[PDB]
């Protein structure tokens, strides 16, 4: 494992910035010293496939404009492309792009590194459970990892127990999860995108943070999974087409049948402004999760808008606004925004077809359909169930779509 | 009197019906049954809904099951054209027909809300007994008023037939329109609309059905949650105070007991 | 008089399915109201119980209108068909219209004795005959002393003892003072106890009267049957020369028809020669008379 | 012979409702049955038209079994009240019944002329009456030659015009060859059509054969009347050392009931003293010998 | 052949029933209206038109059929026509061809002014196919419900219990076998295997005809369709059978 000083680079400037010129390079690298080399495009640092490529030892390394290639694939010696030690604290890896079968880049122990722009491309073969994480974090507190591009990496941004940093903007693509959350207290993550992954957000066991304006786009079976998150902030996200599948490995989380928001054990959060779109759940609501601030959300084109296997009543309106629903079959007399009679999203037919899935069969009956019309007649057989006073009567999330 | 002497007919003519019985005891064993359900899920407004709704789809039932055939099933039966000729006028043997099938609709919802109401004081320990007479004294002598008004629909679409197998199907097409169409059309149009066809009429619209009517009477202090109301949640809306809502529902009975009686003097 | 029609043309819209019957019924004689199907005889009966109005005429029910109460107090009155309340029983439907038209309740058990439905008393009128019913029908008719009876077709369906035996009961009523109007279609054998047959066309009322008025006036053939005559062939000769038909149906059985004017003459002829073996010297009946006049209407 | 009913016992399960009937119809005559209304009469025509099971005994109607289709068509019948389908129409029924009798079409519509309901055709039976359905009751039994009738009461409610107009019909059917069989209650008139009455008690038929027999077997007395006699109070002697009762109503009408064996030298005795204005010589009837059959078996 | 002979009555007197007509075109009107919520608001819609014809052809074959037997014992036209060259048999097929051709109609006013109301607001080689299995199969339910009419009018001795019977009937095998079937899942759990419950659907010919609008299960089609006509054919031999005994 040679270092980087081994390599020729041509300084540009004289305040410990470096360039390497265009041309390949072989084998690992060793940052040590405080460099910040820039690079030309036509250079591929590529290495042979083992260790570590782009190892950081030094604080303050602005790695600009490298292209990395394979590296090694063995994840318990944690072969990165770029590697960051705890005391390489505020590194910048600006802008590049990296191919290879391990870890993009792992930081552990780190403050302030800026992860910027890059454009990781995991893997093609290996079955997603050996491809590497895109961006890990093991317990750093600044990071900033803004517009970044990781495409078929295991897991995609994995964060563990890190406490306060930024996810903004990154394009996240064919990958297992998303964005992977471990014990992340007082977090923060903005306008990411998701796409094709099984499940695009992981939210496990990490408090106080604030997941703001993220999208997920033809997710498989968990659009956004929180588990045992509290005091936490779900605005503005847009979570679509969350169609069925499994993660197959099955080690965290379940095979679902779709389910665009999955609250497991989450007691304390503010879900507002949220867009959740044509999947076959729009929300999974489990029994220990009660009594947080659901208010302002767009449940559209979901073959099933809720599910809530208790019989606790649940009232989802706070302050007086509730959420837009797509069947909705209500009224607006006083022209105001909110709808004028509460709306329940489950029967009790709704919630025997979840107890026991042999009613299917069942599901056209007509006795089904006198049990849907007996329970709006007779509101004593009606368990307490997930309804809202005043849901919305328009679409509050317009801008959402574009 | 003659219009006692015609109603102790058809009170011992209604009582020997299998039909009636079966279903105002089943209106008695579903009285009952919401009533208890109301007591293990204990709330009180939902209860009253649902009894409301449940008297909305039988009293309507057993008055048009009584009296479709008050007048032609008399009249095909040979023994209208015989009762004429006996010291009697047209008026006499409709409302007379209407005092004996009205204290069958009296006697058939104070069987069935009164082992409602001893379901309720044997069943939920500590329940104020006030509040539940007056409720449910307030649902014996509203029920009837239903009755009554289906009472005297029956007599105007027996009057204008001339067959008994077509006032089966206008009884039918009665109880099929009051009770759960004129709701249907009222929600439609309210849905499709999306409560911008009339901002103000469509309360009124309520007063001219008479099931809707009789739920407001019942659902009057018991508002509770609105969903459990679905289209009554107008009710809200009308600016007239509840007293006036019974004098709607008998005006419902005397409108349509003097187009039964002036339907019946050109028989 | 009990019942004074007159000047009544009853229209059904635009058709006048009555003309201009001036009826005029005794108060203790038995009227017979006969014609056709569409002759308008239950409609005639509708314009005495009042519950029809007279168009461009008047009914004088025992001097007094016709639809007023104080009168159909003693109206009896038994339709064609009334299958009354099949849920009902036999005493209590009389005893129900024993009530509304103000009869002592004491008199309903000894009616169903009188009319012969003690047997079959205290049963479902669902399962009564038509026969049983008839009863049933007459019996509501009697209840308290009505001055008027009107029975439209009484005997359908009905045993010909039992029929006998109404009119007995019939003629009991008539010794009461109580006037009975018949509205019949069983006219061999009513002609013995009704006073004034009233047979009518289509729409106006033909003739009224005794049968010997209906006798003098239409003038009928008495129907001779000579049965078991000695010579048949040259008894031909016997009626002929005096003016009558001598049609023999077998070798011995010569039925004349003679004009019931020479009837002493014409008998001395068959009593004097050929011998009586069973004769059947059978006067114009009542469904004589009433084939002459339907037929002298059109 | 046409119908040979021979010991059998038609029971309700355990009420033998009939016993020990031996009926011979003959090939063109035309029989009566005559009772009470339980006697039997409309279950023992069910005997013949097969469709009841004949309990201990064998009908042979036709000479072949009475639940064969080979005979059927040839068997029509009338039963007592036929509302037959209120919504089709009048001509269209007939029209239903001549398709499933093999009858030609063409034979539909002069039934209606021959019975007189042509101008009722083409109308719903709902607006048919008692005697109008009556009427086309009787058209679909005439269909297409049949060799067996089978009539329970085609009077009731028919005019007496159409009823002896019946009856010509009957008899037009009797000298084609058609047995008839006639189960009526308007026992006055019928006797002058039938060639055996077949007056039957409960379960037991009483006696059979033509009026002739019945009167020969069955004493009963001839009901003169000397209606306008000159003298009626000395001629109450005059009949009573003849051995008769001179029952007298009026002031000159002896209804006196003799002995049809004496018949020449008693009326020589009216014609001789006494004036002939009209006098009924009335035979036994068919009535009166049915009132002494059914109090003889009680 | 007496039973066409007999079958153009029931056609006659079918087409001049007001009670059947006005049924015949809230069917249609509701077939239109379903329709009309379910293109402008397709399996889905024909999903929803099957819980229609679960309703009605039950109640339009029940309408038709249960005054067939003893309303013409109570008419009295019935033992007259026995006395006609007619065996029992040819009596109650004939008014099975009469009555079955009735609704055999009103699925093709019903349900072909419903398919003209989807060709004019929309695929038609789907179209034709899966309302050839609708109409087809919609015909067959009503004609288990036209026979089971026969066998409680040929029970009963009047008319006004047939009604009863036939009440009974179609509250019993539409909307309250299910109901049962839900209360042998809820209520019973020790006791009922629910592996057992998709063989249990055969026991039910309202069931059957969902599950030929549900395909486009461990049994295939074909039984499914043989299920369905078994249905008519024990009926039908149940009705003459019960027909011979009265
Ligand atoms: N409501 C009515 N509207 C029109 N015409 C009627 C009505 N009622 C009876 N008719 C006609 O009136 C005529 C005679 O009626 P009706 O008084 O019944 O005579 P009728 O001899 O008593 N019939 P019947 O019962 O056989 O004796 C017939 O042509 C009927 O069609
Ligand atoms: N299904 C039956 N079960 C029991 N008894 C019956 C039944 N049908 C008829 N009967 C009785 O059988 C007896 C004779 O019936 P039926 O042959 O009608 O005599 P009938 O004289 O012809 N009746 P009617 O039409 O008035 O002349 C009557 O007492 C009936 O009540
Ligand atoms: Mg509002
Ligand atoms: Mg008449
Ligand atoms: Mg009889």
């Amino acid at each position: 494992a040679p270092q980087s000083i081994t390599t020729l680079p041509l300084q540009p400037d004289g305040e410990n910035r470096w360039r390497l010129p265009a041309g390949e390079y072989q084998g690992q690298f060793t940052i040590e010293q405080p460099m910040q080399l820039r690079c030309e495009p036509g250079a591929v640092i590529q290495s042979q496939g083992q260790g570590s490529s782009l190892l950081i030892s030094a604080p303050d390394v602005l790695v600009e404009g490298c292209t990395l290639y394979e590296w090694g694939s063995d994840l318990t010696a944690m072969d990165s492309a770029v590697f960051i030690l705890p005391a390489a604290e505020r590194a910048q890896i600006s802008n590049n792009r990296m191919r290879g079968p391990g870890f993009g880049v792992f930081v552990d122990g780190t403050r302030d590194v800026q992860v910027i722009g890059n454009e990781i491309d995991g893997d093609a073969g290996v079955r997603s459970q050996d491809r590497g994480n895109g961006i890990h974090l093991f317990a750093v507190s600044g990071a900033r990892v803004l517009h970044n591009h990781v495409r078929n990496a295991r897991d995609g941004i994995y964060i563990d127990t890190s406490n306060g940093n930024h996810l903004e903007g990154n394009v996240i693509e064919d990958v297992r999860y998303g964005v992977h959350y471990m014990f992340a207290n007082e977090n923060s993550l903005i306008d990411n995108v998701t796409r094709r992954t099984r499940t695009g957000y992981a939210l496990m066991q990490s408090r106080k943070l604030t997941v703001t304006g993220n999208r997920s786009e033809q997710d498989q079976n968990y659009g956004i999974l929180m588990n045992y998150i509290t005091y936490s902030t779900i605005t503005g996200n847009f979570v679509s087409d969350v169609q069925r599948g499994d993660t197959g490995g099955d080690s965290m989380i379940s095979g679902g049948e779709g389910k665009a928001l999955f609250i497991y054990n989450s007691l304390f959060n503010t879900i507002e402004n949220n867009h959740f779109e044509k999947s076959s759940l729009g929300i999974h609501l489990t029994a220990g999760s009660e009594d947080n601030r659901i208010s302002g959300n767009a449940f559209v084109g979901n073959q099933q808008q809720v599910k809530y296997v208790a019989s606790r009543t649940q009232e989802w309106s706070v302050d007086g606004r509730g959420n837009y629903w797509s069947d909705y079959l209500g009224w607006d007399r006083n022209n105001d925004g909110l709808g004028d009679i509460a709306y329940e999203p489950n029967d009790n037919v709704d919630r025997l077809l979840w107890l026991y899935p042999q009613v299917r069969l069942l599901m056209n009956s007509p006795s089904i359909e006198v049990l849907r019309w007996v329970q709006r007649a007779f509101p004593v057989i009606k368990s307490p169930g997930v309804q809202d006073s005043h849901p919305l009567m328009k679409l509050p999330t317009e801008k959402l779509l574009t | 009197n003659q219009v006692w002497n015609i109603a102790r007919k058809e009170l011992s003519d209604g009582l020997r019906n299998r039909w009636l019985l079966a279903i105002s005891l089943l209106f008695a064993v579903l009285a009952v049954g919401i009533a208890w359900l109301g007591a293990a899920a204990s709330s009180i407004p939902a209860t009253i809904a649902s009894l409301a709704s449940l008297a909305t789809f039988l009293m309507p039932l057993i008055a048009l099951l009584l009296a479709y055939d008050a007048i032609v099933g008399e009249d095909e039966g040979g023994t209208l054209m015989l009762l004429l000729t006996y010291p009697l006028g047209r008026g006499q043997i409709l409302l007379g027909k209407f005092v004996g099938h009205g204290l069958i609709l009296a006697l058939a919802v104070l069987i069935g809300f009164g082992c409602a109401a001893l379901a309720i004081a044997l069943l939920v320990e500590g329940v104020e007994l006030g509040m539940l007479f007056w409720a449910f004294g307030r649902f014996m002598i509203s029920s009837t008023l239903l009755g009554w008004v289906f009472l005297a629909f029956a007599y105007v679409l027996s009057g204008k037939v001339n067959e008994k197998s077509s006032a089966a199907g206008l009884a039918l097409g009665v109880w099929f329109l009051f009770v759960l169409v004129f709701d249907l059309v009222l929600l439609a149009l309210l849905v499709l609309s999306e409560g911008k066809f009339n901002p103000e009429l469509l309360p009124w619209l309520l007063l001219l059905n008479p099931t809707d009517i009789y739920r407001l009477i019942n659902l009057s202090g018991f508002e509770g949650s609105g969903s459990a109301m679905g289209v009554l949640s107008l009710g809200a809306d009308l600016p007239v105070p509840a007293a006036v809502l019974w004098l709607c529902l008998l005006a419902w009975i005397g409108v349509s007991l003097l187009l039964a009686y002036a339907i019946f003097r050109r028989r | 008089n009990a019942v004074e029609i007159q000047g009544v043309s009853q229209r059904y819209g635009s058709m006048t399915v009555l003309h201009d019957l001036n009826l005029n019924l005794g108060e203790g004689e038995v009227l017979g109201l006969f014609g056709h199907n569409g002759a308008g005889k239950t409609t005639s009966m509708k314009l005495i119980l009042g519950l029809l109005s007279p168009s461009e005429g008047q009914v004088k029910v025992l001097g007094r209108a016709p639809n007023d109460p104080q009168v159909r107090r003693q109206l009896g009155y038994l339709p064609e068909n009334v299958t009354f309340y099949p849920q009902l029983s036999g005493r209590e439907t009389l005893r129900h219209f024993a009530r509304l038209k103000g009869a002592a309740l004491t008199q309903v058990d000894e009616l169903l004795e009188q009319v012969g439905l003690a047997h079959a008393a205290d049963r479902r009128v669902k399962t009564y005959s038509k026969g049983m019913r008839q009863r049933l029908g007459l019996a509501q008719a009697l209840l308290g002393e009505p001055r008027l009876l009107l029975l439209d077709e009484p005997t359908v369906g009905l045993d010909p003892i039992a029929t006998q035996d109404l009119y007995l009961l019939i003629d009991r009523l008539r010794q009461r003072g109580t006037s009975i109007i018949l509205c019949s279609h069983v006219l061999p054998g009513v002609e013995a106890h009704i006073n004034r047959a009233a047979i009518l066309a289509k729409g106006c009322l033909q003739a009224v009267g005794s049968l010997s008025q209906l006798r003098a006036e239409a003038g009928l053939p008495v129907r001779i049957r000579a049965s078991g005559i000695s010579e048949r062939d040259s008894w031909l000769q016997r009626w002929t020369d005096a003016g009558h038909s001598a049609r023999g149906l077998s070798e011995s059985s010569i039925e004349v028809v003679a004009v019931n004017g020479h009837k002493l003459v014409l008998l001395r002829q068959l009593l004097g020669e050929g011998e009586p073996e069973d004769i059947e010297i059978h006067q114009p009946s009542l469904e004589d008379l009433y084939r002459y006049y339907m037929e002298r209407a059109g």
